[PDB]
């Protein structure tokens, strides 16, 4: 929240259109579609059917956020047990498998902890937020200014 | 070029009736349970038959000298 | 893959070994070390 | 392994006991309670941690704890 | 009945019946006296 | 004569016990101590089979409860039938269907709300619908607002009627469990006389009622002057001049010679060109196709007169080598056990309800069904979603079975035996698919994706790069091109335009045209099969260890719905079938919601669009699919944020009320993240200090309130996550098909 | 015909005696295989069985990699099929290397430390080999 | 030693694996009065053999599982049933029951283990043995 105001202010007091901001920060409509809308416009073209440009590693490092933002999610929600089981079942699948059983694990394979997932989870989340906003932001001022 | 179908003709009956009789005599062959529910009044002349196996039979027939009949007319 | 920089060839055989040859070799060294069974 | 400790405010109701389903705890004559009977815990090497045992427990807050500790097979309950 | 009289006492009538009121007042008084920022 | 038998008032009507909340349950009974009974409550209400262990109490809860929602349907289909004819434009709209926009909802002003009153043409203003209820209408023989107030009030007449059936078979006379148990005849009964016979009925009325008005309607008659549909029945020879066979009267039919009634009973194929639906010859033929078949299928079993099969012995007779008993013991668990049916029926139901949203697009029926986009889209997103509900409900209610209603001992080297047996293997090699798919499908598209930011387009997957043609498809596709020529010779034209021929389009825009598929619908079939295959796993390793596993072995004496064991055995969270049922709900949202998707834009991108006079055919997208649909950034880009302008821009029009919903449903979502995310003992020691806070002005409440339990949770979370994503995109399809013309 | 029945004749074995896993077919295919095969010396089995490993790594890289339209296309799949089985190699000493630390047996002769070295690096000799051939068939000309 | 014929089972995917011929498994024997079926604690059902049958399994906790099925689920209640662990070395363990009384019961002879004289809340602040080996419980 708080980067988002400082952003689009300043946005505005950039550009010269301070009108912008003081009308459409009154209700978040305006906050999605005249900062997150109509900022993305170039970021999300860095690479495009027709060629490439100098922000394509930015397009592409909001994607890898938005991606690994997405997967935090997975240890986020879902817990142990069911893929405990599931590692139960790929044991057996692997200790059953000719030309394979020449090969085993020296540590038995066991799901996170529930401590650890929660970690695992809101690191994922925190990586995801903060390259993609990075990359939005970074995107979104090279085109309009830099 | 709609399929060819028939006007009825003595052909067209004596045909289906043909095929209504094979299918009693493969239905008197094929049913495991002839005789249960309600009877005929005499099942000598129906070959031991309760109402069931004398109208399924019968239904049979029909159905059987209808694809019969519609088949035979498209060629 | 050239640049204007001085000595430009240094990318072309540091940038292999930090990306392959030193992350193998820790790789593995680490593997070791965490299996090593001699003690406790 | 899990240690398995039992307190003096243990009424002797043998939920504990009926609730364990890997057979850790059993029960030893006792004088503090009408029972006359209190938990044990003698074979805690075989406790995996599921607070089956706490979940049971009658008395204000718990007469028996569960500390989840060193992690064996038979703790962690592995098949393989 | 004394049963119907008993649930129909129950919490979510109540509650639905005090929003339902509520509900047509204010419409009832924003169809009357519309753009109401203040006092003046 | 008969084998009915029924018990005559078992229950007593009275209203005591709509005084006593949760009366049902023992444990919810004595009265409620913590908030946590308010919960239960709204919970275990019509779960009938933990209430009572009685089969035939169960049996007769189930038939009155299925009543009750039969007249709840009833009343909303006399609703939508009334809210049509008084406050719809349906009769403006028949007048002039290719420039009148369908409206059926109108708004009060009263804070504003009137600006959603837009205009839909004619001079009528109102929430434009896309329900698709006018052109059923005009396919029904609809002429007069008169004939659909009619049909409202049959509708609610008839709501009453199931709701005192329900009354009557349930508190006065209750069928017993053995006419419950008489599957052979419930069956023939309802093969022939619901599906059959009411399919004969459809004919009847589309033949007898629903082409003269239609063939009147397309050639240019006034909806003000075309006959009432009684005077065609009441004077043969109007219906007679419309269709030269009616002359001959029936004596063809009874005769066999069916050809005499080819006029008006074609097997034509295509698309009408005056309105875009089917022919109604050929639904007419078809439906009574239909009827024949099902009341020929319906005399199959017998049920008392000792013709016909036996589903027992059927079943026991079908049994093979690799099986041992084979299919022998499933009669009496599907007898005996109603979460066995409803799983069987949930799962049938929710594929059937998939292929009607896949099959009524390619080819509607419905007359200017397929001009109308919006509708196009909303029918087939609304009743796939309702499939894929379904579908996962079977997976859950399977589980349900197994954990309750299985019983080893008379199941022994059965088919069910033999799948607990070699679940594990199954299990695996299903991973092992699941696994292989996702990296096969989506690293493709990542692929790509890199690819195309690396400045290397020819290292793509594309059609103009390293191409992916489904090869398969287009032959099947070919095939069914050639279809009317030789291997159909008796048909006209294709089943549908989507396999390909000519472009069908009705006024200026595209009715149907040819589907091609590159290497962009490869990728996208395939991540369908990937996500298809993984919402598979979930469930059936739900439903397999229902009963235990290896990590716990005692899991059914549990029960169906329980958090967890315990963090011993390193953390045993989410072991139940309840959880894995929470887990395969996001994984059917996010395969339904790439399914729309790429319906929707392949649509806008490749069939739908204007004709011009010369012929040439203009998209909505301009066929930016084939090469942006290849890779991660241009879903991104030319898909939402493109698309997602119509719906943004939606403010100070009548349209604002789906760009309000749009917000709303990116609200809910991320709500329902701090139920998800978040465990029930902070919320706990949370509602401590405030009891305490409560209790410091002596107004702390008598019902001590607690968190919600960690199943309540999960659900909690898991509902307003669907809820949020599901209203997010039907505002988005909305608003974005209801302004491309 | 109940040909499915439990693995070995021990139903508590958590496996099946099924046409693939159990058929006489199937054992003899897999026990004649250059890891399972009767007598053969751990450098030896290496050797053949880097000798496909190797040989049928040349493919992917010469069909698809980023030289395939280019002059030079068999060479680097060459070489990427090289690298890949040096990678390998490596792989199967520290697997070796940390797998045996313990008790040094007789039972199998692969499932030994010296057995494994030797394997190890028979499968580099006969991955080389495999590329190299795979190559020369594979390469027009260039000699 | 060991006595006991296995029961009627097709076997199953859901068995043993290299633990118990490498680490260690678990076996029970009981009694059946007549021959019926019972559910296999590692999916499926198995008939089980009139007289004495013995059968091997991975875990206790499924030992375990399989004792109260019998003691709970069949009208003659098995009460003899035995649970020993079995070692690759040969050497079978006897665990359950410990003394043949069942642990539900109080029987005398058993030793108090894991008992505390004091009150949960009387255990000590952390500080007072911060740097130690030990925990607030162990003292
Ligand atoms: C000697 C007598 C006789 C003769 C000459 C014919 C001749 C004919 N019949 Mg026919 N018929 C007969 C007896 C006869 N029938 C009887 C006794 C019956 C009653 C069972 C029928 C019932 C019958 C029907 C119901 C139909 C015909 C049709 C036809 C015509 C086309 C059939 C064909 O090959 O095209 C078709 C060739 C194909 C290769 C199509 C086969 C592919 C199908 C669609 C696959 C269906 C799979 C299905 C779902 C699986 C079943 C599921 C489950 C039961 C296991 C042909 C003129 C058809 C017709 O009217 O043609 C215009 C037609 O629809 N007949
Ligand atoms: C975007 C978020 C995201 C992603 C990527 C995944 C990914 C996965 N989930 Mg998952 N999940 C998520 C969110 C996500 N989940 C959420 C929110 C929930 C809560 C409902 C779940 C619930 C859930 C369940 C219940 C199950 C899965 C399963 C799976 C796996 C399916 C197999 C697969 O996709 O192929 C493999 C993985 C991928 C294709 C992912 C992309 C990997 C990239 C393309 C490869 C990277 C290239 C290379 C390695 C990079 C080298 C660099 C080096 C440093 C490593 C996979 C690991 C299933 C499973 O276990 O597998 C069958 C399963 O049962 N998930
Ligand atoms: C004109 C009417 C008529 C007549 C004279 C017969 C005469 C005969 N039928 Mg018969 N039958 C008839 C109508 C008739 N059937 C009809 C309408 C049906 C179908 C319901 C049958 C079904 C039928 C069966 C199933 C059998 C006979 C049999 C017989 C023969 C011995 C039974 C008997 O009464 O003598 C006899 C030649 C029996 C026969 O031929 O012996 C093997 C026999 O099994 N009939
Ligand atoms: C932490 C500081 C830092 C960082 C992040 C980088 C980053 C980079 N250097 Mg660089 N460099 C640094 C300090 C640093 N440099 C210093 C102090 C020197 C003088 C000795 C150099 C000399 C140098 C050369 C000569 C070259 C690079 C190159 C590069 C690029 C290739 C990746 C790489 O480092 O491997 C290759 C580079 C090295 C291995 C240099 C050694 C790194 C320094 C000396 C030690 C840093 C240790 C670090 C603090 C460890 C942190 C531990 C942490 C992970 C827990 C990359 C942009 C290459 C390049 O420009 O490619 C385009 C290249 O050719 N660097
Ligand atoms: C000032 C004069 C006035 C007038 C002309 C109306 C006229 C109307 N009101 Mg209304 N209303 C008024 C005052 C008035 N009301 C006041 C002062 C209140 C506050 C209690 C309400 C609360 C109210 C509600 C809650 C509802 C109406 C509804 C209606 C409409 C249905 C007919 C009706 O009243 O029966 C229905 C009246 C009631 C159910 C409550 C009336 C309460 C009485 C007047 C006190 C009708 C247009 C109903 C409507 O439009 O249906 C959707 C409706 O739901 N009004
Ligand atoms: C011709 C006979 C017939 C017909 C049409 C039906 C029809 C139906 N049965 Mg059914 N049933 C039958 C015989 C029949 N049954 C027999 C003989 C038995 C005993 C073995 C049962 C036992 C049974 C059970 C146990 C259950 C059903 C249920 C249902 C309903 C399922 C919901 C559905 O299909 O939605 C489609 C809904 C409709 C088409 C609405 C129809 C509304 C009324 C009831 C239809 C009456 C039509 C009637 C023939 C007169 C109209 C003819 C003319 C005047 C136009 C459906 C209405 C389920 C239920 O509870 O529903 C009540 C259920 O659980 N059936
Ligand atoms: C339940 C279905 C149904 C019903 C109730 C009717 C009812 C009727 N049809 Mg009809 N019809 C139907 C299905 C049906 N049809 C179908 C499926 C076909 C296609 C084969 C026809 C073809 C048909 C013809 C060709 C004629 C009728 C006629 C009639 C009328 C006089 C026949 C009669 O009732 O005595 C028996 C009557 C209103 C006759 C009429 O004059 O009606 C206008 C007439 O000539 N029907
Ligand atoms: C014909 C359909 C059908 C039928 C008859 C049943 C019948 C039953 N189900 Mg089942 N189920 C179905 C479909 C069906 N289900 C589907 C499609 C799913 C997948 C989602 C499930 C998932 C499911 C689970 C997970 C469970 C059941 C349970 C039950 C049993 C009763 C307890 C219950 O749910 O009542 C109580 C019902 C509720 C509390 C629902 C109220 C809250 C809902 C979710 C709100 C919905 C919001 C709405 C969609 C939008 C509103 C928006 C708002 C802003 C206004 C009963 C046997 C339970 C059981 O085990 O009993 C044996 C159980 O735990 N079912
Ligand atoms: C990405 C997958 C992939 C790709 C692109 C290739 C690509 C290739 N393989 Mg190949 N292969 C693969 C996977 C793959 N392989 C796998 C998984 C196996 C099994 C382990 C094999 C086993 C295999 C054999 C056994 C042979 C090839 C050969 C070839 C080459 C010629 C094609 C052929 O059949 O020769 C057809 C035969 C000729 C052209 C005669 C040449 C003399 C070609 C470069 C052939 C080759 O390179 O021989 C020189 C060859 O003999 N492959
Ligand atoms: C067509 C499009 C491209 C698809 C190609 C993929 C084909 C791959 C597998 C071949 C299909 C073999 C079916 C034979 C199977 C069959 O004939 O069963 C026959 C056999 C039962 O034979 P009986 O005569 O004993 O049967 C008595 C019966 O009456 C039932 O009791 O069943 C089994 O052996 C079950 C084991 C199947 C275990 C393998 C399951 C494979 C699951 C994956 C399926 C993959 C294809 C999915 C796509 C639909």
């Amino acid at each position: 929240w708080l980067t988002f105001y400082w952003h689009w202010k300043h946005l505005g007091v950039w550009s010269g259109n301070v009108a912008q901001f003081n009308e459409n920060s009154t209700y978040l409509m305006g906050w999605f579609r005249d900062y997150l809308w109509a900022n993305s416009a170039q970021l999300i073209n860095g690479y495009n059917p027709y060629g490439v440009n100098n922000l394509s590693v930015w397009a592409w490092m909001f994607l890898f956020g938005h991606l690994v933002w997405a997967t935090g999610f997975m240890f986020l929600i879902s817990w142990r047990g069911y893929w405990q089981e599931l590692i139960e079942t790929i044991v057996w699948a692997h200790e059953r498998t000719p030309l394979a059983n020449l090969v085993r694990w020296k540590d038995k394979p066991v799901a996170l902890s529930i401590v650890q997932a929660r970690l695992v989870g809101l690191a994922h989340f925190t990586v995801g937020y903060v390259l993609t906003y990075a990359a939005f932001l970074i995107a979104s001022t090279a085109g309009k200014f830099g | 070029a709609v399929p060819a179908t028939l006007s009825w003709s003595p052909k067209v009956a004596g045909v289906m009736i043909a095929c209504n009789i094979l299918a009693i005599a493969f239905g008197k062959l094929t049913i495991k349970q002839q005789n249960v529910g309600t009877p005929m009044p005499s099942s000598n002349f129906f070959g031991g038959f309760g109402l069931g196996a004398v109208l399924g039979t019968a239904s049979f027939g029909h159905i059987l000298g209808a694809g019969v009949i519609l088949g035979l007319a498209n060629m | 893959m050239d640049g204007s920089y001085a000595a430009s060839y240094l990318p072309w055989i540091l940038i292999p070994m930090v990306g392959w040859l030193f992350p193998a070799v820790t790789m593995g060294l680490l593997f070791i070390h965490i299996e090593s069974e001699g003690e406790g | 392994s899990h240690s398995v400790k039992i307190y003096d405010t243990c009424i002797g109701c043998t939920q504990c006991v009926r609730a364990c389903p890997l057979d850790v705890l059993e029960m030893v004559p006792w004088d503090g309670c009408k029972a006359a009977q209190i938990a044990s815990s003698p074979r805690t090497e075989d406790c995996v941690g599921c607070k089956r045992c706490e979940t049971a427990c009658p008395t204000d807050f718990l007469s028996i704890r569960v500390y989840l500790g060193a992690e064996t097979t038979r703790s962690m309950g592995l098949a393989y | 009945m004394d049963g119907l009289k008993s649930f129909l006492s129950t919490a979510p009538v109540m509650i639905m019946a005090l929003l339902t009121f509520t509900a047509g007042i204010l419409i009832e008084f924003n169809r009357f006296y519309p753009d109401l920022l203040f006092h003046p | 004569k008969a084998k009915v038998s029924v018990d005559n008032n078992p229950v007593p009507t009275s209203f005591e016990k709509w005084g006593k909340p949760g009366h049902f349950d023992r444990t919810l009974a004595r009265g409620p101590k913590t908030t946590t009974w308010i919960w239960n409550l709204h919970a275990n209400a019509h779960d009938f089979d933990s209430q009572t262990s009685d089969l035939e109490d169960v049996s007769r809860k189930i038939f009155s409860a299925h009543f009750g929602h039969l007249a709840v349907v009833f009343v909303w289909l006399s609703g939508m039938y009334f809210h049509g004819a008084k406050f719809s434009n349906y009769e403006g709209w028949l007048a002039d269907p290719t420039h009148i926009k369908p409206s059926a909802q109108v708004v009060w002003p009263i804070v504003g709300q009137g600006i959603l009153n837009g205009d839909v043409g004619g001079g009528f203003h109102g929430i434009q619908i896309t329900s698709g209820l006018f052109y059923l209408w005009r396919a029904s023989g609809f002429t007069d607002s008169y004939q659909l107030y009619c049909t409202a009030i049959g509708g609610l007449v008839m709501a009453a009627l199931m709701l005192f059936a329900g009354w009557f078979h349930y508190h006065v006379k209750a069928p017993k469990l053995e006419w419950f148990q008489n599957v052979e005849s419930m069956m023939n009964h309802h093969l022939a006389g619901l599906l059959g016979l009411g399919s004969l009925g459809w004919a009847g009325h589309q033949i007898h009622v629903s082409m003269p008005i239609n063939k009147l309607l397309d050639a240019g008659v006034a909806p003000k002057d075309i006959p009432l549909p009684h005077e065609f029945i009441l004077e043969p020879s109007k219906m007679a001049e419309l269709y030269p066979s009616f002359a001959q009267g029936l004596t063809p039919f009874f005769t066999l010679n069916w050809g005499v009634y080819s006029d008006f009973l074609t097997f034509k194929g295509g698309l009408n060109p005056v309105t875009g639906g089917l022919w109604l010859s050929d639904t007419a033929h078809h439906h009574l196709a239909i009827a024949v078949l099902f009341i020929i299928a319906g005399h199959m079993y017998r049920t008392n007169w000792g013709i016909g099969h036996s589903m027992k012995e059927i079943l026991e007779a079908h049994k093979g080598p690799f099986t041992g008993e084979g299919h022998k013991g499933l009669y009496e668990i599907l007898t005996t056990s109603w979460h066995a049916q409803l799983a069987i029926n949930l799962a049938l139901l929710g594929s059937l309800t998939i292929i009607v949203a896949q099959h009524m697009y390619a080819m509607p029926p419905y007359p200017y069904q397929a001009i109308d986009y919006a509708t196009q889209l909303s029918l087939f997103t609304h009743h796939m979603w309702i499939g894929g509900f379904l579908i996962v409900g079977a997976g859950a209610h399977g589980a349900i079975f197994m954990v309750r209603d299985y019983d080893p001992a008379k199941n022994v080297n059965n088919l069910l035996d033999r799948m607990l047996r070699h679940r594990d293997a199954i299990i695996s090699h299903l991973n092992w698919v699941c696994i292989f798919l996702g990296f096969h499908s989506f690293g493709l598209y990542i692929h790509n994706d890199t690819m195309r930011a690396l400045g290397r387009p020819q290292d793509m997957f594309s059609d103009t790069a390293i191409q992916l043609q489904p090869i398969f498809a287009q032959w099947v596709q070919h095939l069914h091109t050639l279809a009317p020529g030789a291997t159909a010779p008796n048909a006209l034209a294709t089943a549908s335009y989507a396999f390909g021929g000519e472009t069908i389009a009705v006024a200026g825009k595209v009715a149907m045209m040819p589907i091609t598929l590159g290497t962009a619908d490869f990728m996208v079939h395939h991540i369908h099969a990937f996500t298809i295959h993984v919402t598979a796993l979930i469930l059936l390793k739900g439903v397999l260890y229902a009963r235990s596993s290896r990590l716990v072995p005692d899991k059914a004496n549990l029960g169906f719905r329980f958090p967890c064991d315990g963090p011993g055995r390193g953390g045993t969270c989410q072991v139940s079938g309840w959880d894995h049922v929470f887990l395969g709900l996001f994984w059917m949202y996010n395969s339904l919601s790439i399914v729309i998707f790429h319906f929707s834009w392949k649509m806008q991108s490749d069939v739908w669009g204007t004709v011009s006079p010369d012929g040439s055919v203009t998209h909505v997208t301009l066929g930016n699919f084939a090469q942006s649909a290849i890779t991660i950034n241009g879903w991104l880009r030319d898909f939402l944020w493109a698309q997602a302008a119509n719906v943004i821009n939606s403010y100070g029009s009548a349209l604002s009320a789906y760009g309000i919903m749009f917000l709303a449903g990116h609200f809910v979502f991320a709500f329902s993240l701090m139920f998800l995310f978040s465990g029930r003992g902070y919320w706990q020691e949370l509602i401590e200090s405030i009891v305490w806070a409560h209790n410091k002005l002596n107004v702390a409440p008598a019902i001590q309130p607690r968190a919600l339990s960690i199943i309540q949770g999960r659900a909690v979370g898991v509902a307003h996550y669907l809820l949020g994503g599901i209203v997010t995109t039907w505002a988005f399809f909305l608003a974005r098909s209801l302004s491309i013309g | 015909n109940q040909v499915v029945q439990a693995y070995n004749g021990d139903p508590f074995v958590g496996h099946l005696s099924t046409p693939i896993s159990d058929s006489a077919f199937t054992r003899t295919f897999i026990g004649n295989l250059p890891a399972y095969r009767k007598g053969l010396s751990p450098i030896l089995r290496g050797l053949e069985v880097g000798m496909a490993h190797g040989y049928f790594l040349i493919g992917p890289w010469t069909l698809l990699g980023p030289l395939r339209d280019s002059e030079y296309q068999y060479i680097g799949g060459l070489i990427g099929a090289l690298a890949l089985i040096l990678v390998a190699t490596a792989a199967l000493s520290s697997y070796g290397l940390v797998t045996f630390q313990g008790e040094q047996g007789s039972g199998d002769t692969l499932q030994t430390a010296d057995g494994w070295s030797q394997f190890a690096a028979g499968f580099f000799v006969g991955g080389m080999g495999g590329a190299f051939v795979a190559y020369f068939l594979l390469e027009n000309l260039s000699v | 030693e060991l006595s006991g014929q296995p029961p009627k089972f097709g076997g199953s995917t859901g068995g043993l694996l290299s633990k118990a011929n490498r680490e260690e498994k678990y076996a029970i024997t009981w009694t059946s009065a007549s021959e019926q079926v019972f559910e296999m604690p590692t999916g499926g059902a198995a008939i089980m053999n009139e007289g004495e049958n013995l059968l091997y399994l991975a875990r206790k906790e499924q030992c375990l599982a399989l004792g109260t099925q019998l003691r709970t689920k069949f009208k003659p209640k098995i009460q003899d049933y035995k649970i020993y662990r079995v070692y690759p070395s040969g050497e079978v363990q006897y665990l359950h029951p410990a003394d043949g009384v069942f642990p539900e019961k109080v029987n005398e002879g058993r030793e108090a283990q894991g008992t505390k004289t004091r009150r949960i809340g009387q255990n000590p602040e952390p500080v007072t043995i911060k740097f130690s080996g030990k925990a607030p419980y162990e003292v």
